[PDB]
């Protein structure tokens, strides 16, 4: 599998510079995770086994986050990538799903498989979003994370005074609706690439 | 003295510029409010201040007419 | 443009990159269309009780739904 | 008033 | 470092530059083209199509063309010290020009107009028009 | 004062079609009485079709406004 | 005393500077409404303020005309 | 019979001031539809209000020209 | 060949404004077309409405011009 | 002497507005072309329509000048 | 016989341009305000500078007008 | 007879608007190039077209001035 | 009196265009500041150069007025 | 030659429109160069081309003035 | 010098226009500098050329006035 790992490291170092900038731009707007509203988790995962317990750690974090956001009274919805997350939550939190995806990595990772999922979210516009994944620190260790994400409803409640340093060639109100979508796509891109690399590094245990 | 009427009319043939200025003001107000409603409470103030000049000008452009009409 | 047609920006971007790739040369066009394959299996739920499971091999049929 | 059509009216 | 333009030109699949120093860049914004150098103001812009053009410090006159379908550009000012102004050019599909053709362009154009003859839906018509634009751009930008 | 403004508006929007039906017709009658060719009369027939579209457009406008009254 | 009937028209020539103001104003109203519809209720409001002055100016250009036509 | 004509022909210059302003209004309406076709209406009404006011101004100028022609 | 000719020529100083209004209209039309072809025949429609007033106004001038040349 | 000459020239000072309208119109075309270089026949068509109307008004002004000259 | 008043008026016609200039100033001000309030005051400052010239010019006009109405 | 010179000079006041139009047009061209220097020519073409019409206007104005002068 | 004072005021009618120029200029100053304040003071300079020309014209006009009123 | 001098002075008012044209022209040049310096030289030529036309207006006005001055 | 004075006073209504022109120029420059400061000099150079031509015009009109004040 080391070969696949070389390929995935290459895709990261050749697909991260793409995503990083717009995300580090739009994160200039602070996101209050304790905000209220219809949550929407995108718990990423794998599709096979032999990956250690990375999916276990993902599902653990998701269980905790949901048991939290439900005691606070916020409705919940669970999006996913992979049948492992399904098998790991279909019984405990099977009443909350809204959409799930599989057979993703049968073919190499691309931008289309991310644009599609981003569109499914936009069309299913929730008030607040969240993403979970396994950042690929080193070839022998990873780090699970939870990215909060800026949704249109969190944006409309902000005059966006943090970006006024920037000059948007089309006016802000004419470019924001396309920049948020690019942001979602780049987000999913980076998260899944890191998840894949972590999965593979585990498989080579 | 029929000329005084002509002069009073002439002196009154310049509120058009005043009106075009006011139009520019409130157009930019409305626009700048479309791009940022949260700040209306300031976009208004400054607008008023601008008028605080035009109006004055306008008054002159009116006042003097009467003068030029009698004297 | 697309906004008025009830459409996203990513749909436009991808459906135009498709044409661009179709306007390429072979030793690189085959590579591209290899690295840009698509295979999804979308599944929907509603309190459980799946409403549908649909496969997607191409971009247009995926976005249309 | 060489400009009879115009001069006559005002300032004759 | 130095007072050069640290270009980074990125596609999802192959980053061609990362922090490469250059003198001048051209990028086809939505309104119109725009050229970027040092000193330019912190800006963002959406792209629509066209042939990015890069000119290096060691080249000056030697150029490098790169076609682009859609995407964004983000020009950020230097850190307090580096003296180096950074530019991100994020293109869903960045292509060099040696790797383009005019026959397949015309063929895809005809295919698109055929698919668009059945003009009933909004997205179909918009797609036909935007494709016309992109393919014309390719043909004029192609060898 | 308002009542004068509003009756003026009303009367203008009531006569807007009457003009395009009567005075433009008189103008075209003058052109016909002055000219006798056919080519110029060909452009004239085109322009008469245009004036027909014009009368229908003015009718639409007056109807819209009156509906707004 | 035909000069009076001249001063009247010379005064009414101003209205061409008022109409342009109103036009630009409502153009900005419309355009702004094409970006942030959800706040039309404010735009119109502010717009009215503008007109609340423009018309007044216009009225003068008319009123004084009558004056310059009789007195 | 020699001055009234001048007065009327002079009052018919406000019209060129008005047509400008109507042109801008409808140009802004057009571009507004081009930016957000989802709302053609909710613009046409505001456009119509502005155009009513401008048509009123035009009526004033024409009417007063006719007056000064017969007075 | 007296003053009535002067008046009928002065009454053709308004056509400038009409032409500028029409230019603004069709320029905005061309722009909103280049920006959204899918709705050409919608824009055009609204465009025509504007003409219904401008053309009209212009014609009035011309007509009134003759009214003064053959008082 | 030839007051008809003055009437002609006066009536012939309106081509400025016509020319300005034409320029603005063709400017929008060229702009709209630079933005959408494949959509030109439609822009050219609408341009030619507006130019027909403008040339019509300009020909009116010129012919009326000549008339007032050879009155 | 009262040419002094005529000259005073012809002087007080220029105020239109001054008003238009002031309007463009404060329009850009509220615009720049809507686009970057964090610098708001600075803009105000610079704006005033321009006024300090316009008004000056304006003053002269009115001042000079008086000089003519009394000589 | 010195009036013919008056009428001529007056007839030439249109060249101003003509030049203004030509300026707007060439500004549109000079922009369209920067915005899209791939073409540089089709814009040049439509430019020469518009300048064809504008040159016709300027030329008839000049010739009419010389006419009204010599007569 | 009449003729000289008339000429003075006339010459002093060219103080409006100057104000319009200054308005456009400071408006662009304000806008270019809002878009990029880190070079604020490197823009002010240029506007001053503007005065160095514009102001002169203004001054000159004023000067000539007095000359025309004392010659 | 009083009336000849008035004819000259009235002719020069073509200038004032020419200047606005050249201003818009070189302003579009300046801007389109701040955007895309890679093409600077090209833009220049185009302006010159345009300038040509405008120049062959300016002098004419001036020249006609001289013509109308020396009868 | 009764009428030469009016001829001069009329010769200086172009200046206004000129001013406008200049204004526009510098406006553009300023903006095209708030965008790309590193390209001040180039812009400046081009700008001068503009001013150059404009000043010539300016100069011309002023000088003609003096001529029309003596001749």
């Amino acid at each position: 599998a080391a070969s696949k790992l070389r390929m995935d490291q290459r895709r990261l170092e050749n697909g991260l510079p793409f995503a990083t900038p717009v995300q580090k731009l739009v994160q200039r707007i602070p996101v209050d995770p304790k905000e209220k509203g219809t949550l929407a988790v995108l718990a990423l995962s794998s599709d096979k086994g032999l990956c250690g317990g990375v999916n276990s750690f993902v599902a653990k974090q998701a269980r905790i986050v949901i048991k939290e956001n439900e005691m606070a009274g916020n409705a919940v919805q669970v999006y996913g990538v992979g049948d492992k997350i399904r098998s790991a939550l279909q019984r405990t939190f099977g009443d909350r799903f809204k959409r799930i995806m599989t057979e993703v990595t049968r073919f190499p990772w691309n931008f289309g498989q991310a644009c599609i999922i981003a569109d499914r979210l936009m069309q299913d516009n929730p008030a607040r979003l969240m993403v979970i994944y396994n950042h690929f620190k080193s070839a022998v260790a990873y780090d699970t994370l939870t990215l909060n994400v800026l949704t249109p409803t969190q944006a409309a409640q902000s005059a966006k005074e943090q970006l006024n340093t920037f000059e948007f060639e089309p006016e802000k109100t004419d470019v924001w609706k396309d920049l948020q979508d690019f942001y979602y796509a780049c987000t999913v891109f980076g998260c899944m690439l890191d998840n894949i690399a972590s999965e593979q590094s585990a498989r080579m245990s | 003295a029929g000329v005084a009427s002509l002069s009073a009319a002439i002196a009154l043939m310049s509120v058009g510029g005043v009106a075009q200025g006011i139009g520019s003001l409130f157009a930019a107000l409305v626009s700048g409010t479309a791009r940022n409603p949260s700040i209306k409470e300031d976009l208004f103030t400054y607008t008023l201040i601008g008028m605080g000049f035009l109006e004055f000008l306008g008054i002159i452009c009116v006042l003097m007419s009467a003068v030029l009409l009698y004297s | 443009m697309w906004r008025s047609s009830g459409v996203s920006f990513t749909r436009y971007a991808s459906e135009m990159a498709a044409l661009l790739r179709q306007c390429l040369k072979e030793p690189y066009r085959t590579q591209a269309m290899q690295r840009n394959q698509i295979h999804l299996k979308e599944t929907v739920y509603q309190q459980g009780q799946v409403l549908t499971r649909e496969t997607f091999n191409d971009i247009k049929k995926a976005f249309e739904a | 008033y060489p400009a009879s059509p115009v001069q006559e009216i005002f300032l004759p | 470092f130095k007072n050069q333009l640290l270009l980074t030109l990125s596609s999802p699949s192959e980053a061609i530059y990362v922090r490469t120093p250059v003198r001048s860049v051209t990028v086809p914004g939505s309104e119109g083209a725009m050229t970027m150098t040092n000193g330019h103001s912190q800006t963002v812009a959406r792209l629509k199509a066209g042939e990015i053009i890069v000119r290096k410090g060691e080249t000056g006159d030697e150029v490098e063309r790169f076609f682009l379908s859609d995407g964004f550009v983000l020009f950020k000012s230097p850190e307090d010290d580096s003296g180096c102004c950074t530019a991100e050019v994020l293109g869903v599909e960045v292509v060099p020009v040696s790797m383009l053709d005019k026959e397949s362009a015309a063929t895809a154009l005809q295919e698109l107009l055929q698919q668009g003859a059945g003009a009933t839906d909004e997205w179909t018509k918009a797609r036909t028009l935007l494709g016309q634009e992109l393919l014309s751009s390719v043909i004029r930008a192609a060898p | 004062r308002f009542y004068f403004m509003y009756m003026a508006r009303t009367t203008f929007q009531a006569v807007r079609p009457l003009l395009a039906f009567s005075v433009f017709g008189e103008v075209m009658k003058l052109v016909l009485a002055t000219m006798s060719s056919g080519l110029f009369s060909f452009l004239f027939s085109f322009v008469l079709a245009f004036e027909v579209f014009y009368f229908f457009l003015q009718c639409y406008i007056s109807y819209t406004f009156l509906t707004m009254f």
